[PDB]
């Protein structure tokens, strides 16, 4: 039972989700060029301040968000952004159609072996749920809202524009998928997983400073 | 934090 405001919210949300497109010059960088470490960093570097623009023209699109607070609107991409990118990242790695190219990529790229584990594990893992657009959608929607996020001033207020996405979402795992009940909570369990990623995110950045060049806005960001 | 807000209000 889904009403035609939730309707057009979906509507809204994934036609803005559904506008992400990886530049050419970049997607065939991941076979065309070599598989070394320095490279595989510099592609990777690409794709992340590449996705965050990408992050930030669908975040001020969503409903609401303008109309916050000039530093708490700020806190909430800080917070957010490593989720959205694991989130955005596990969609490409289990959609069915390079993915085992980046892969390679990503395992030689620097990153130590303690952070590769838990990563591939959570997208593992997030496969097993075989969501779909509209729930990856939905979802990195929800991520970005956040009431509890840190530095955050007006946590009330946040809560008026996430309510409204957990209630559409939660109605799409009731009509779409009566035979598992869980699949709404399970949905959930993924951003607690996602804070632990974020928080332990940091470190794995730290190994890969002592040692290269990140970007302004990926130096933004992340505190580097 | 110049690029976010920056790359934020655009048309
Ligand atoms: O339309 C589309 N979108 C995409 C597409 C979108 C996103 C991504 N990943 C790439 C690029 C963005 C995101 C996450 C990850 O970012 C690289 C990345 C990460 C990271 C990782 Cl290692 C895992 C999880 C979260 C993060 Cl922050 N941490 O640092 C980097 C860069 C600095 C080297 C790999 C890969 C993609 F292919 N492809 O087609």
């Amino acid at each position: 039972e889904l009403t035609p405001d939730q309707a057009t919210l979906l509507h809204f949300i994934m036609d803005s989700y559904n506008k992400q497109r990886m530049p050419q010059e970049i997607t065939n960088k991941i076979l065309k060029e070599a598989f070394s470490a320095e490279e595989n960093f510099l592609i990777l570097t690409e794709m992340a301040t590449n996705h965050v623009q990408v992050l930030v023209e669908f975040t001020k699109k969503l409903p609401g968000f303008q109309t916050l607070d000039h530093e708490d609107q700020i806190a909430l991409l800080k917070g957010s952004a490593v989720e959205a990118m694991f989130l955005r990242s596990a969609e490409i790695f289990n959609k069915k159609l390079h993915s085992d190219l980046l892969e390679a990529r990503i395992r030689n790229s620097g990153i130590s072996d303690e952070y590769i584990t838990p990563m591939f594990s959570f997208y593992k893992s997030i496969g097993e749920l075989k969501m779909t657009q509209e729930e990856y959608a939905l979802l990195t929607a929800i991520v970005i809202l956040s009431p509890d996020r840190q530095y955050i001033k007006d946590r009330e207020a946040v809560e008026k524009l996430q309510e409204p996405l957990l209630d559409v979402l939660q109605k799409l795992c009731k009509i779409h998928q009566p035979a598992n009940p869980q699949h709404f909570a399970k949905l959930l369990g993924r951003l607690t997983e996602l804070r632990t990623f974020n928080h332990h995110h940091a470190e794995m950045l730290m190994s890969w400073r002592v040692n290269h060049k990140f970007t302004p806005l990926l130096q933004e960001i992340w505190d580097v | 934090h110049k690029i976010l807000h920056r790359l934020l209000q655009d048309s």
